[PDB]
């Protein structure tokens, strides 16, 4: 899990923790809390959902007051 | 280690490179014929490369840094790694009498057949995409130069341009599957990926990104091993080549690719997609070989037609998920394979005839008789006649596709052989009950071509005496995996 | 053994299509193929032994 | 901004197979086209390797690269060739 | 960082894991000796063979030779390794008992 | 401003795509790789922009371009101050990797290389060479001399 | 910007250029070259300039305008350009890139594009083929270039020019690596084509081998990026295997040590080194330079990245 | 008993849970073992750790015991189970219940496996309650080289006590079979009562329920003290056809080992009284009050001592009493390890009227409070009864005895971690709770589990010729050289208890 800089890369740290939870991992499902975690540091998609609603709460009250 | 029996057959290509070119240019020998010379050499590279694989099989896992970061070596890979060599060598064998009567300066030609085997090599063990479409780009480069060897006849080089294309297309649309692959993966190891995407499910757990990926790399494997989803111009490339080079493409393009089909997706994606499209295109290459049988005439191009229909065939393992399915696949690549050399080299045993009908190649009753019983011989194991190898392996697949629970799909399979049947007996009664045209006299072959029918001929009828050792082969493959 | 049975029969009907006749020095190589069939059935004993183990090594793996 | 950088990417290599769709009679614009799709999963493979900040990327941007461009020389030289004399 | 361990691995006693070359080298049996041999003849034959139709006997079997000696070398260095190392047979554990 | 111009490589590759006159398309598709290059540039991937540059509009694209010439077609950031004391510039941890760990994947581009060279000899050497150059070849005993027209 | 400070310059080293190899080429004819212009032909430049400008030309044909005459502006741009990343003295590198080196390698691949280009303008089968066959050499005699950039590369530690020329404080790369400085130069002749190098640029050959459509702006522009080219393909011979800015270190008296200055002295000779040995030699005709350049320049550059980077892993001098 | 699924459609995707490691065929095992007996290798069964006595040795062999775990066999006819020692003792208790059976005593710990445990010093809170070494009706030992052979109690009783006693350095066993009593409802007690109030009150506990536990925390008057009481069958309402709700006064279903993991929901629901023994937490004030106590040792942390009495008053606020099977209530270690040594005074029938049981409690209870440095996590107290012969036949005859188990436990991880490990080993070897220095002449029994006379650098001549003085291990240690010529089945701390 080398990086554009290397530094050990960014989520080769979350795919260490994948990994090693995926050793005799009962079911990719009982460690899909890593998995997940993992492809959540690579997308920073979890983020970008709240990061939309974020935006989009300020943004309504903002819009309802702009509409009024 | 690890890596000798491939490191072999490239520094044999070199070696070989080496002499071919400093040997043709010499004024002292007089620029001589080097293929043939690089034959014979060339098939024994491939046998002394054989027997280098099959001696370190249990020492082939010699070292992680082989497995985990470039390619893994495994029991599945190295029967099938022994037989990609066995079908490359028995090609070659065929394939000597053409050098001999075509004018083959080009030494290079079997260098690159070579090259090929050791792209195939790398190509059954190679365990990360990158490795497997590199692997798969030298093995398809190699026989995209095979294809416009005739340069002076335009009719093999814009054969070779059509190939050339769905070749670098299938290349780059599989590339395009590793990138969407690679970027939800965060690695390109299968092992990694497989770990990613166990039981993915893309209707049980949510995977938009590894799918897209999917979708383009399932969709490249296809136009390589001219399934009908894809088949485009792939059966155009094998009427307008001549019959020795469009038989090694024929057989080891497409056993190296299917090898590589069922590592590729069986272990490192677990969804619900793959094994329907696989069903889809079983069906359909089955009815479209089955039709095209019927509405081709010319004896190369219905070849490739009953090697399409039977490409279903062995599509269906895949398709049905059970280990006894894909078992049964490999019976029928085994099958297909001995039958595809045998009917090539029969074709090639009237190396006098020029392109010819199916009626022209009739009347073989009254001359050469034991050669037509030969060619209807050939016919029957496609058609799944019960006595010959091919149905023992078809029914191998039917009754694994029963298990599995494919009626339909099976219920095709036996109804396009039933298809198939008709002309094949249609052939056989072309041979020697009628439609004789001209009581044309054929010529002799090289004993190896007789040999590659005689034993091969002998080994489909001999298949039901005793069948065990290829049941018993083919499972252990499957279960590797 | 019975696989020397099968090189005579292949080694003849080869050279057929030649219409060469009968058998020649070369043809009595059933020796060579006597051993074929001896190793072909010392496969199987191993594939079988491995094949069984494959369904051991599956179970073992599987848990 | 991954999206911006990737989507772009992804309509680049579906203009890349649209013009493989549309130009099977022309094969220069073929070769084009095979260069460009090639491109738009290359610079796909840099963005993604940006984005996940991961090496494999770049490697295999890389190799990538001069495994297109060695495709370009066949497919190229293959064409001259089949224009023949 | 690199490492021999192997899949599969001791299924034999293991004689000296990990030989240096110039040692599994020097542990060719007159079996391995015997196939190094028999597969730079098969070469030789074969690449002087061939050359009979080019004009090229001579240089043909010496690179039909450089090949079998490169593969019948490396033959014979997988044979002595997975003798070595637990992989093959390896009934020579008694040059290690006694030396 | 020059984050959002790849719209730039995005219609200069539809032009390629819906172009009949090659030296259009051939000019297009030096400027889709001129873009892509700025856009690799953007990124901070400066190997790859100058490799992108070199190994394709020096090479591919002239490639092209004679196949055009001859052969007409008609805040908040928490920048983490480790891992900046030795900045690794992009090809020192490309050969971190390409030669020692990976060094199998750049093995096989060799072969690939060296395969693009026997292939762009065997196929355009274009009998110019030993290919045909080595004779007419001729035999006399054979041959007739009159004695057969 | 600073790019006037840094072209202006340049277009006057360009156009003192061509006076200064008719005046040393001629001095080894035993002639004093352009004498009468100028006090010492120094106006010589400005006389040439000033006439190519003030002549009429042959036929307007303003009409093609983006084709042919954007080209030579392009093999302009591209041969002054590459000399933002050359830097003349510590911290005088207009843009210190980190792949500093790759850079000028790509500009010479953008090279071959205003050559090919500008001879595809001129509709002459002859001065086209000669355009190709100019830029084959030109890209032939560039992996070569290639190949020595990596052994000065091997020996320093980065691609970063101003550390090319910072790794040689000890020594500089042209006293272990002589024989490399001797294949740059007579690559750097080769590339460029002015040369024992050039017979695409025979006397006559040349003129007839880039354009049809003079008017004089383009054989000036020809020229003065033939010459500003041949300062940068100079001022890499002085940066790469000389010291680039870097004395002899004996620290005199004297001299009180500028860095621009010791750069100019080496560009300077190595500029004097292009015109003598174009006086010289005879030309190699073309068929024996392309046979040059991958039979002998190649193979002797390939040796040295394998040599220089041997002698260099077996003891730890990395 | 099957795996937990396989993707690959094969046994390419691995389950195993605990001992990740892998372990091989039970024939490829024993081929392994034959190897080393030919190789002269130590091998030893994978170890959890959780014992502080090295069992398993990370430089030794280690055998995966997944199979074992997997496979379990239990039969209700013979009430015995007969299963291999690799099975975890909550996954073999579990089972037993299934069949509609219990078992009479518990381990301490649910991870750790059960026939480690048994090599262990094995034993059970309750005076009337026989110990697990003495409640294992059968053995099989792996024969040194290849194959093992059965044994049982009665065919071999001193050979399965030395067994036992070795703590699997004698042999170690293949497969393990345990008599199963008739199941019963034990319901759980969990309260604070004072140090001196609970010494006081031991004789009255052990009166009312034969089984006592007791756990000791420092610069607490009040120590938390947990009991279990079996209820009568068909107490109170008599059975009836429904099988549930007219028996779910006498039996109900409970939670058990129900926080596998640290953190728990912190929301409130149902009754919704926190507590740190029956639930991890039912309160999100409790947690974040459990959090500091982690953190702050009791001598610092005032409220600690608040917080057991606040858990006592929410019990007695919550349901009065929590009714279970036996198998489904019982007594679990938590899943952190913290380093465990001390010895255990012996109640012999004779010593009894020497030392009264009330004077037992109090002269051990006097001496944790007396010790130069206090342990922080909390100490406990357990009587165990001797290997009866009638519980399970044996040619032995064996005099009814009973036991006191005393451990101090004091926390492993810490901030400047072993500087704490190495002042509590010098605490266990000369303070007030001294392992040799007073209680040599006691004779008091260490547990097997915890380790022997820390720190063993210290003192080894304790392990090799004290214990040996202290109970009659000789011919043991005889029969340890006898039972493995080889000794692959070899721990270091079993090579200084027994040579
Ligand atoms: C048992 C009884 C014996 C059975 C046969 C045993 C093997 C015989 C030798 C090898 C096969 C040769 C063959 O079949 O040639 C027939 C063929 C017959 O042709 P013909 O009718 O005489 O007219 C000339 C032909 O035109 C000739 O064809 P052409 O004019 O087109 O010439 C092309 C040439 C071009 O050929 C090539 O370049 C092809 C080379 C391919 C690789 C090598 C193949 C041979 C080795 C096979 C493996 C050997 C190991 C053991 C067997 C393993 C399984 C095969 O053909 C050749 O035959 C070249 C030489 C072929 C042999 C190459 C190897 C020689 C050394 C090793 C011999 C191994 C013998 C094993 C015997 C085992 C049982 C005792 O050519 C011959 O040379 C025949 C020779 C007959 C006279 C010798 C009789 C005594 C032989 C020794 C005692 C008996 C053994
Ligand atoms: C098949 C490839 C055979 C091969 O390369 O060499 C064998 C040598 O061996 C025997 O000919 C000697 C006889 C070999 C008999 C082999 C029988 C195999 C039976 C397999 C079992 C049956 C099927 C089981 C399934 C055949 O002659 P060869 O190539 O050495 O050399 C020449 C030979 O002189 C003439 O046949 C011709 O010039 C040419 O065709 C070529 O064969």
């Amino acid at each position: 899990g080398w990086g554009i800089t290397g530094n050990k890369g960014r989520c080769y740290d979350f795919w260490m923790d994948f990994s090693e939870c995926m050793s005799h991992c009962r079911e990719p499902k009982d460690c899909t809390l890593l998995r997940e975690d993992y492809l959540e540091c690579l997308h920073h998609s979890k983020e970008f959902q709240r990061r939309n609603r974020i935006y989009k709460e300020e943004q309504r009250k903002l819009r309802a007051a702009s509409r009024k | 280690l690890a890596v000798f029996p491939e490191i072999f057959i490239i520094n044999a290509t070199f070696i070989l490179l080496i002499h071919g070119v400093v040997f043709s240019t010499s004024k002292k020998y007089d620029y001589p014929p080097l293929a043939s010379n690089v034959g014979w050499l060339g098939l024994l590279s491939v046998l002394i490369t054989l027997l280098l694989l099959a001696a370190g099989a249990p020492l082939l896992t010699i070292a992680h840094l082989f497995w985990n970061n470039l390619f893994r070596r495994d029991n599945f890979t190295y029967f099938c790694q022994i037989f990609l060599l066995l079908s490359t060598a028995g090609t070659i064998s065929m394939c000597f009498d053409f050098f001999d009567q075509e004018r083959f300066d080009a030494f290079e030609f079997i260098v690159l057949i070579l090259l090929s085997t050791c792209g195939m090599l790398f190509m059954i063990s190679a365990y990360d995409l990158i490795a497997m479409y590199l692997a798969i780009e030298l093995q398809s480069l190699c026989f995209y130069v095979i294809a416009a060897s005739k340069r002076k006849s335009e009719f093999s080089t814009e054969a070779g341009l059509k190939y050339l294309i769905l070749g670098a297309f299938s290349s780059g649309i599989l590339l395009f599957g590793c990138s969407m692959i690679y970027g939800s993966t965060g690695a390109t190891h299968f092992d990694q990926l497989a770990k990613i995407l166990t039981g993915y499910e893309i209707t049980g757990a949510r995977s938009s990104g590894i799918f897209m990926g999917i979708l383009f790399i399932a969709v490249g494997f296809l136009f390589k091993i001219t399934a009908v989803p894809f088949h485009m111009w792939a059966p155009d490339i094998y009427e307008g080549s001549p019959t020795p080079v469009t038989a090694f493409l024929s057989i080891a393009p497409k056993i190296s690719i299917f090898a590589n089909i069922l590592r590729v997706f069986i272990y490192g994606s677990y969804g619900a997609t793959l094994q329907q499209i696989f069903f889809f295109c079983s069906i359909a290459s089955m009815i479209l070989g089955a039709l095209a049988a019927m509405a081709q005439t010319k004896v190369k191009r219905l070849l490739a037609y009953s090697s399409i229909g039977h490409v279903g065939y062995i599509c269906i393992g895949f398709s049905c998920g059970t280990i006894e399915g894909i078992q049964s696949l490999l019976i029928g690549i085994f099958i297909y394979a001995l039958m595809t050399m045998d009917a090539f080299a029969i074709v090639l045993a009237l190396r006098q005839t020029r392109v010819k009908y199916i009626a022209d190649l009739g009347a073989l009753a009254k001359t050469n008789p034991i050669l037509a019983i030969t060619f209807s011989i050939t016919m029957f194991s496609y058609a799944g006649i019960p006595p010959l190898a091919g149905f023992c392996s078809k029914f191998y697949l039917f009754f694994a596709a029963l298990g599995c629970g494919a009626y339909f799909l099976a219920l095709v399979g036996v109804v396009t052989s039933v298809i198939g049947c008709f002309y094949y007996i249609r052939l056989v009664k072309r041979m020697f009950f009628d439609t004789p045209r001209t009581w044309i006299l054929y010529e002799p072959m090289d004993r190896n071509k007789s040999l590659l029918l005689a034993m091969t001929s002998f080994f489909i009828t001999l298949f039901l005496l005793y069948p065990s050792p290829l049941f018993s082969v083919t499972h252990q493959m499957a279960l590797s995996l | 053994m019975v696989g020397a049975l099968l090189g005579l029969g292949t080694q003849m009907y080869s050279n057929a299509l030649r219409k060469l006749p009968y058998m020649r020095h070369p043809w009595e190589h059933v020796v060579g193929m006597g051993l074929g069939a001896v190793f072909a059935n010392q496969l199987v004993k191993w594939d079988v032994k491995l094949k069984e183990d494959l369904d051991v090594m599956l179970a073992k793996a599987r848990a | 901004d991954l999206i911006k950088y990737f989507t772009f990417s992804m309509i680049i290599f579906i203009l890349g197979i649209w013009g493989i769709l549309l130009n099977r009679r022309n094969i220069l614009i073929m070769l084009m086209s095979i260069e460009l799709m090639l491109l738009a999963v290359n610079s796909n493979f840099l963005v993604f390797s940006v984005s996940l900040d991961d090496m494999m990327g770049q490697v295999f941007a890389l190799l990538v690269l001069t495994v297109a461009a060695a495709e370009s020389a066949i497919g190229l030289a293959i064409f001259v060739i089949t224009f023949r004399v | 960082n690199t490492d021999i361990t192997a899949l599969e691995k001791a299924q034999y006693p293991v004689v000296d894991r990990n030989p240096a070359f110039t040692k599994v080298v020097g542990n060719f049996s007159t079996l391995d000796y015997l196939r190094f041999s028999t597969i730079t003849g098969i070469s030789v034959t074969v690449g002087y063979l061939s050359g009979i139709k080019p004009g090229i006997k001579g240089p043909s079997m010496v690179t039909g030779g450089l090949i079998g000696l490169m593969g019948g070398f490396m033959y014979a260095y997988q044979n002595s390794a997975g003798r070595l190392m637990g992989f093959f047979p390896n009934d020579g554990e008694v040059a290690s008992y006694q030396k | 401003i020059l984050s959002v111009l790849s719209s730039l490589a995005l219609v200069s590759g539809l032009m390629v795509v819906r172009a009949k006159n090659p030296v259009h398309s051939v000019l297009f598709f030096i400027l889709v790789f001129c873009d892509t290059s700025g856009l690799l540039l953007l990124l901070g991937l400066d190997f790859f922009a100058m490799i992108f540059l070199v190994v394709y509009i020096g090479a591919i694209a002239v490639l092209f371009l004679f196949v055009v010439m001859m052969f007409h077609i008609q805040s908040l950031r928490y920048t983490v101050y480790a891992g900046k004391v030795r900045s690794w510039t992009n090809l020192e941890t490309l050969g971190n990797l390409l030669y020692t760990y990976y060094f199998v994947w750049f093995l096989v581009p060799s072969l690939i290389l060296l395969v693009a060279m026997i292939g762009a000899i065997v196929l355009t050497m274009h009998r110019t060479t030993k290919v045909k150059r080595q004779d007419v070849f001729r035999r006399n005993a054979i041959d007739f001399r009159r004695t057969i027209m | 910007a600073e790019i006037l400070g840094i072209i202006l310059p340049l277009l006057l080293g360009v156009a003192f250029l061509v006076l200064a190899e008719r005046k040393v080429m001629a001095f080894v004819q035993r002639r004093k070259g352009p004498d009468v212009v100028g006090s010492f032909g120094l106006l010589q430049p400005l006389a040439d300039g000033l006439k190519l400008i003030l002549k009429e030309p042959i036929s307007p044909s303003s009409a093609n305008f983006f084709l042919f005459r954007m080209a030579p502006v392009a093999t302009f741009m591209l041969s002054l350009v590459a000399w933002a990343v050359v830097p003349f003295d510590y911290g005088m590198v207009l843009s210190d890139l980190n792949i500093g080196l790759l850079y000028l390698f790509a500009i010479s691949s953008l090279g071959v594009y205003g050559i090919i280009i500008a001879g595809w303008s001129s509709n002459s089968k002859y001065a086209f083929l000669g355009a190709l066959r100019s830029a084959a050499q030109m890209v032939s005699y560039e992996v070569s270039i290639g190949l020595i950039l990596i052994t000065v590369l091997i020996c320093v530690g980065s691609c970063n020019l101003s550390e090319i020329v910072m790794a040689q404080k000890q020594i500089w790369f042209g006293i272990p690596l002589f024989p490399v400085l001797v294949m740059f130069f007579i690559s750097c002749l080769a590339e460029t084509n002015r040369a024992p190098f050039d017979l695409p640029e025979a006397e006559a050959e040349l003129v007839a081998g880039y354009n049809v459509e003079y008017s004089s702006m383009g054989f000036a522009l020809f020229f003065l990026g033939e010459y500003a080219n041949m300062i940068l393909m100079s001022g890499l011979c002085t940066l790469f295997f000389l010291g680039g800015w870097l004395p002899i270190l004996d620290l005199p008296i004297f001299k009180k040590i500028p860095g621009s200055i010791w750069f100019s002295i080496k560009v300077l000779f190595f500029l004097f080194l292009y015109i003598w040995v174009r006086a010289a030699f005879p030309r190699y005709r073309y068929d024996q330079l392309m046979g040059l350049g991958w039979k002998v320049f190649l193979p002797l550059s390939l040796a040295w990245v394998v040599s220089v980077s041997g002698l260099l892993v077996t003891f730890q001098w990395l | 008993e099957d795996l937990h699924t396989v993707s690959n459609w094969s046994g390419t995707h691995e389950v195993q849970t605990r001992n990740f490691n892998q372990p091989e065929n039970l024939a490829d095992l024993e081929a392994l073992v034959k190897e080393s007996h030919e190789k002269k290798l130590r091998i030893r069964p994978v170890g959890s750790g959780l014992s502080p006595n090295g069992i398993g040795l990370s430089r030794s062999g280690m055998v995966n015991l997944a199979l074992m775990d997997k496979v379990l066999e239990v039969d209700k006819e013979k009430k015995r189970v007969t299963v291999q020692a690799g099975i975890r003792v909550q996954q073999l208790v579990d089972a037993i219940k299934d069949y509609g059976l219990t078992l009479q005593n518990f381990a301490s710990i649910r991870e750790q496996q059960i026939g480690g445990i048994i090599q262990v010093g094995a034993h059970g809170t309750g005076a009337r309650l026989p110990p697990i070494d003495e409640q294992v009706i059968s053995m099989k030992l792996v024969t040194p080289a290849k194959g093992t052979i059965e044994l049982s109690r009665e065919k071999d009783p001193e050979l399965f006590h030395l067994a036992r006693c070795g703590l699997g350095g004698l042999g170690v066993v293949a497969e393990v079979t345990l008599q199963c009593v008739a199941r019963h409802e034990l319901v759980e007690h969990t309260y604070v009562s004072n140090l001196q109030e609970i010494k006081k009150n031991h004789k009255k506990l052990l009166s009312a329920n034969k089984h006592v536990k007791y756990l000791y925390i420092p610069y607490t008057d009040t120590v938390v003290v947990v009991t279990c009481n079996p209820v009568s069958k068909w107490s109170g309402p008599p059975k009836d056809k429904p099988k549930y709700t007219t028996d779910e006064a006498v039996q109900h279903v409970r939670d058990l080992y129900r926080e596998s993991i640290v953190k728990y929901r912190v929301q409130d629901s149902g009754k919704k009284s926190p507590d740190s023994s029956e639930p991890d937490i039912q309160e999100l004030s409790f947690t974040e009050l459990r959090d500091k106590l982690l953190a702050l040792d009791p001598l610092n942390d005032v409220h600690v001592a608040k917080v057991n009495q606040a858990e006592a008053e929410f019990w007695k606020k919550s349901e009065g009493y929590r009714v279970g099977w036996s198998d489904e209530i019982l007594g679990f270690d938590c899943g952190g390890q913290q380093w465990v040594s001390e010895s255990c005074f012996p109640a012999g029938t004779l010593a009894n009227p020497s030392m009264k049981d009330l004077e037992y409690i109090e002269e051990l209870k006097k001496l944790i409070e007396k010790e130069a440095i206090p342990a922080p996590a909390p100490i406990e107290q357990r009587w165990t009864a001797r290997s009866k012969s009638p519980i399970s036949p044996a040619f032995s005859t064996s005099e009814d005895d009973i036991f006191s188990w005393v451990g101090i436990i004091m926390y492993l991880p810490t901030a400047d971690p072993r500087q704490r490990k190495d002042i509590t080993d010098e605490f266990f070897h000369y303070r007030h709770l001294t392992q040799k220095q007073l209680w040599d002449q006691f004779s008091a029994y260490e547990h097997w589990a915890k380790i022997e006379i820390p720190k063993d650098k210290e003192e080894l001549e304790a392990l090799q010729a004290r214990i040996r003085k202290r109970f009659p291990v000789d011919a043991y240690n005889k029969a340890r050289r006898e039972l493995d010529p080889n000794r692959i089945l070899s721990n270091n701390m079993v090579e200084k208890l027994f040579p």
